[PDB]
């Protein structure tokens, strides 16, 4: 049973598992790994999760979500400020630590926003516990990268709340590029751009990976542009057509409008992988049955701003990083707002065309990277090294043909595997343009006796008297006994291989 | 194209002659001074001053934590002290040199009776005399007399302290330690060794009386062109700064004993 | 009326090798009583976010360290959440002889005094200069 | 706050410099300071300061071991940070706090782990990144070259 990561967002959450080299993403009670960050206070009980979301326009008054924009801020905060204005519970000064009040069991109780999140934490842990069979503690969350200390700490305090470990807190995008694989190295000098692009905001992160290290270089955003306004859009077109279609002013009724609203979600949802969805509202507004459309294009029209915008951020971040668009080596998306086929267009069209990091769902991908991180945390093993090198060796020495008909060994038997060994060869014979390179296994001196394991020739090798050119031979071997033989000639840089496959007394007498 | 070889066979490993290569020879002398006159030593003694005191300041810096002083420091300290490293240099081999009867500038001048008693020299060179004439009656040891000249170093100070005065005050205070360490090691019994402790710091606090007036010939000569005497870059610079201060009771002469 | 007890030999032996080896690294002393006082601040903090009722006997979270040269002492104040009498018999709230018994072992190992706080210990270096 | 813990965008130019003639100890201000953070596999920040002047006893009796600062999780380790960069650059002031070191500190421990190479492999490309940007502006780029 390993350490889980969690991806705590304003609106939505998800938690994995890492193991057996991969995350499991788990599902919670109604099978969606992701789940929304709400908690909804009644007074029988609190509801987590799509529980609390699913009754969100009955008691709004008593349902908070979105704790992340008041968590690690004070009262005063201009944030504060601008988000208690949009919120149907009260938001209060308490001791200038916001809280909201809400009726719990018939009791108007100020919750802390830190409380608020560890809520949504504990469902999540109780989430993966139940699919791991195990109870977990152990664990990362990640936060945006933007997050400074107080918020930092308040992260991991709702963590404590919850009961859990918490192992780290690490930013979004890092998890992102961790959850891609652009940390398992061999990727390293290269820079990675990630677009995140949410719920209720947007960022974008340039990071640079050195061989698993990293480095964040710029970010930009847009701390209300997300899925939510393009929701507000589908609400606009469907909330004033209703009115005109019926002469009834559906925009003053509060759940009416949610009621609306989740259509709008789901049909946007249904839309990104279709060309068409609709909007399918029993008993609506005043008894009025609300049967309409919309079409990928219109969806569109009306959000096409709120597309295009979403490069802004981009276009800033590559100046903060002082890059242009031909120094992005990787592209990664983070969020499900950029399953919207218009997003994937307009990022790889400004970015000429190259393809995206689609291949984990993007509201999974950071939950992945934080799963992944936190079982390196918990115990620094995972699925190397240590184990590889001490089980697998090479079982016979590795080496290749020279002058005389003779093997040099590179890799000496029952050395740990992986490893890299070289060793310094010239032509045998005066200026010659190339060599040739047999590639053996075996403990014989002679290579007459050994196990011929295939042959390259290294080219590009400049004429000089034998013993003159200083050509690199190297024995690469991986950890499954696969052997990559290299050699290249240093004072021309040009090179080759073979790729060699697995077998798996005087001083008693006087004068 | 040719099978490989292990060519030249000339491949050194000296890996290990290069471990054991490590020794060098260091040599020590780093610098030179002197005067080059006697009676007219009236002018001299500036030029030999200056080149003292800057190499004082070197010396001074060679003293561990003493160039982590404020550099303003670090010359205001120099700049007020100069004269008694002066005085107490030629002290020492004036002892040895002449039995403390002549002063010796550098080890290559000492100034003879004929011009000893001038009054262009005199007026100054007889308070330098008192302190030679005391080393020698003291009968000071070299280890004592460095003692003695490293704790004048840091002497003379501004009345309203120095900016970074607290490493000042360590530095001083381990110096005099070290003083009574040289005697104690060297007189044997008890009471000689507060005698020759007490004996070697009064002439450093009476080393302020000599400096009072050794310093009233250079402010005098320095201002009074009638005098004729010409001063070094570095005096000229120490002087200007040191008059307006010392003469109006603006700097603190700092004692280690009581009368 | 004062209640005597005996230490648990691991602490028996860990103060005796606070105050009788030659340890040059004292600062720990105040290193080690500040960082226990945080500790203490935390739980606090921590339980007064699901029950706020911790802070009602006074909301301040801090350190104070009061010097008196003349009664030879330092008064070090912890506002977290302290010890009952139970605690303080109970070798002031730690896991003594775990903690201490593997500290034993990593100094005959070769480590330093200054790791002591690394096995949950830490208080007991105020014998580094306490007499009492 | 530490002042390597803070935003190195919000912090300024005054606050460095006061900051560094505190560590090192120095009337004078910095030249250049380089202030980073890294994540991913190793987490730590630091900062590095290029001092005004090379007064010296970095050539000679400076005990220049202690020229940076090792924290760990901002536990105060030690002054003489052997082996944090390479004798070259020991002219750089600073303070190194790593998040993901061990606090069982010995220097077989520091010397034979991955941590203390990636970190020392990592300062020092930092450092050159530094000077780069001294390079440009070749105005102030010779005050540095000329000590
Ligand atoms: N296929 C889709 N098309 C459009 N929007 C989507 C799609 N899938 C998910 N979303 C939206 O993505 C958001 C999930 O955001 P996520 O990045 O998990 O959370 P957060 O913004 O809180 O970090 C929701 O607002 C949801 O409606």
């Amino acid at each position: 049973a390993a350490a889980i990561g969690i991806d705590l967002g304003t609106t939505y959450s998800c938690v994995g598992v890492f193991q057996h080299g991969k995350v499991e993403i788990i599902a919670n009670d109604q099978g969606n790994r992701t789940t929304p960050s709400y908690v909804a206070f009644t007074d029988t009980e609190r509801l987590i999760g799509d529980a609390a979301k699913n009754q969100v326009a009955l008691n709004p008054q008593n349902t908070v979500f979105d704790a992340k924009r008041l968590i690690g801020r004070k009262f005063g905060d201009p944030v504060v400020q601008s988000d208690m204005k949009h919120w149907p519970f009260q938001v209060i000064n308490d001791g200038d630590k916001p809280k909201v009040q809400v009726s719990y069991k018939g009791e108007t109780k100020a919750f802390y926003p830190e409380e608020i999140s560890s809520m949504v934490l504990t469902k999540m842990k109780e989430i993966a516990e139940a699919y791991l069979g195990y109870p977990v503690t152990n664990a990362v969350i990640t936060v945006p990268a933007y997050f400074n200390d107080s918020q930092r700490q308040a992260t991991k305090d709702a963590g404590v709340i919850a009961g859990l470990n918490v192992l780290r807190i690490i930013n979004e995008p890092t998890a992102a590029a961790i959850a891609y694989g652009l940390d398992r190295t061999g990727k390293g000098e290269r820079n990675v751009l990630i677009f995140d692009l949410g719920g209720g905001t947007f960022d974008v992160s340039i990071l640079t990976i050195d061989d698993g290290i990293f480095e964040v270089k710029a970010t930009a955003g847009d701390t209300h542009l997300g899925g939510e306004d393009f929701d507000n859009r589908l609400v606009n077109h469907f909330v004033e057509e209703f009115k005109r279609k019926h002469k009834k002013d559906i925009s003053q009724n509060k759940r009416a409008v949610r009621r609306l609203r989740t259509a709008c979600e789901r049909a946007k949802r249904t839309l990104s992988s279709s060309t068409q969805a609709s909007l399918e509202i029993d008993s609506l507004f005043e008894g009025i049955d609300f049967y309409t459309s919309i079409t990928r294009a219109r969806f569109e029209e009306l959000c096409s701003d709120l597309f295009r915008s979403t490069l802004e951020p981009v276009e800033k971040a590559l100046r903060d990083a002082k890059l242009d668009k031909a120094q992005i080596h990787d592209l990664v998306l983070v969020g499900g707002s950029t399953r919207i086929p218009k997003v994937q267009k307009l990022l790889q069209d400004f970015f000429n065309g190259r393809d995206l990091n689609k291949s984990i769902n993007p509201d999974e991908a950071v939950a992945y990277g934080a799963a992944v991180q936190a079982a390196i945390l918990m115990g620094d093993k995972s699925e190397n090294v240590q184990d590889l090198l001490l089980l697998d060796v090479a079982p016979l020495s590795l080496g290749l043909e020279t002058a005389g008909g003779v093997m040099t060994a590179l890799i000496k038997r029952n050395s740990t595997i992986p490893t890299k060994q070289t060793q310094i060869f010239t032509t045998y014979s005066d200026n010659q343009p190339g060599v040739l390179i047999q590639v053996y296994e075996g403990e014989r001196a002679m290579t007459k006796d050994n196990n011929l394991l295939g042959r390259f020739e290294l080219s590009g090798i400049p004429p000089a008297p034998r013993g003159v050119p200083q050509i690199e031979v190297t024995f690469d071997i991986d950890a499954n006994g696969i052997l990559n033989v290299t050699a290249t000639d240093k004072s021309t840089g040009k090179a080759n291989k073979i790729t060699i496959t697995n077998d798996k007394p005087t001083i008693e007498e006087v004068d | 194209s040719i099978v490989p070889a292990t060519l030249p066979q000339l491949t050194p490993t000296l890996v290990s002659l290069l471990e054991v290569i490590e020794p060098e020879v260091l040599y020590a002398g780093y610098d030179s001074s002197v005067p080059d006159s006697t009676w007219r030593i009236m002018t001299t003694l500036n030029m030999l001053g200056g080149r003292q005191v800057i190499a004082a300041v070197k010396w001074a810096k060679a003293i561990p934590g003493f160039r982590n002083l404020h550099l303003d420091d670090q010359m205001t300290l120099l700049q007020y002290s100069w004269m008694s490293l002066m005085a107490f240099a030629l002290g020492w081999r004036s002892y040895r040199q002449s039995s403390a009867n002549l002063l010796c500038f550098a080890p290559d001048l000492i100034i003879n009776e004929q011009r000893m008693t001038l009054p262009c020299m005199y007026d100054q060179c007889k308070h330098m005399l008192y302190v030679s004439s005391e080393l020698h009656r003291l009968q000071v040891s070299y280890e004592e007399y460095l003692c003695m000249k490293t704790l004048l170093l840091l002497s003379s100070v501004p009345k309203d302290g120095l900016k970074s005065q607290e490493l000042f005050d360590e530095i001083r205070m381990t110096y005099i330690k070290e003083l009574g360490k040289a005697i104690v090691k060297r007189e044997g019994n008890s009471s000689q060794n507060w005698q020759r402790f007490y004996q070697l710091t009064k002439l450093l606090d009476s080393m302020h009386e000599v400096v009072e007036n050794l310093l009233n010939y250079c402010f005098q000569t320095f201002l009074d062109k009638t005098m004729s005497i010409e001063f070094p870059e570095m005096l000229a610079e120490i002087i200007t700064n040191q008059i307006p201060k010392y003469s109006n009771g603006n700097i603190k002469k700092l004692l280690f004993h009581q009368k | 009326e004062v209640e005597t007890f005996a230490f648990q030999a691991e602490i028996a032996q860990l103060m005796s090798l606070i105050i009788n080896t030659f340890y040059s690294n004292k600062e720990i002393f105040l290193r080690e009583l500040i960082s226990n006082s945080s500790d203490a601040l935390d739980k606090i903090r921590y339980e007064s976010l699901t029950d706020p009722s911790k802070l009602d006997s006074g909301k301040e979270l801090h350190i104070n360290l009061i010097p008196n040269k003349q009664d030879r002492t330092l008064t070090i104040v912890d506002t977290g959440i302290g010890m009952t009498k139970a605690d303080l018999i109970n070798n002031l709230g730690t896991i003594a002889k775990s903690g201490t018994k593997a500290f034993m072992e990593a100094l005959q190992a070769g480590a330093d005094i200054s790791m002591i706080g690394q096995f949950g210990v830490g208080f007991y270096s105020a014998y580094l200069v306490a007499e009492k | 706050k530490p002042i390597w813990t803070r935003n190195p965008d919000d912090i300024t130019n005054e606050e460095y410099g006061e900051f560094y003639k505190s560590l090192t100890n120095d009337w004078e201000d910095h030249l250049a300071v380089k202030h980073f953070s890294v994540e991913g596999q190793l987490e730590f920040r630091a900062l590095l300061f290029v001092p005004r002047r090379a007064p010296f006893d970095l050539f000679e009796n400076r005990k220049k071991k202690n020229n940076i600062k090792l924290y760990v999780r901002r536990v105060f380790i030690m002054d003489n940070c052997e082996e944090l960069i390479p004798e070259y650059l020991n002219f750089i002031r600073g303070v190194v706090d790593s998040e993901d070191l061990p606090l069982n500190i010995s220097r077989e421990m520091l010397q034979q782990s991955k941590i203390l190479k990636v970190i020392r492999k990592n300062l020092v490309k930092k450092c050159l990144e530094l000077f780069t940007e001294l390079a440009e502006d070749k105005e102030n780029y010779k005050k540095f070259y000329e000590q």
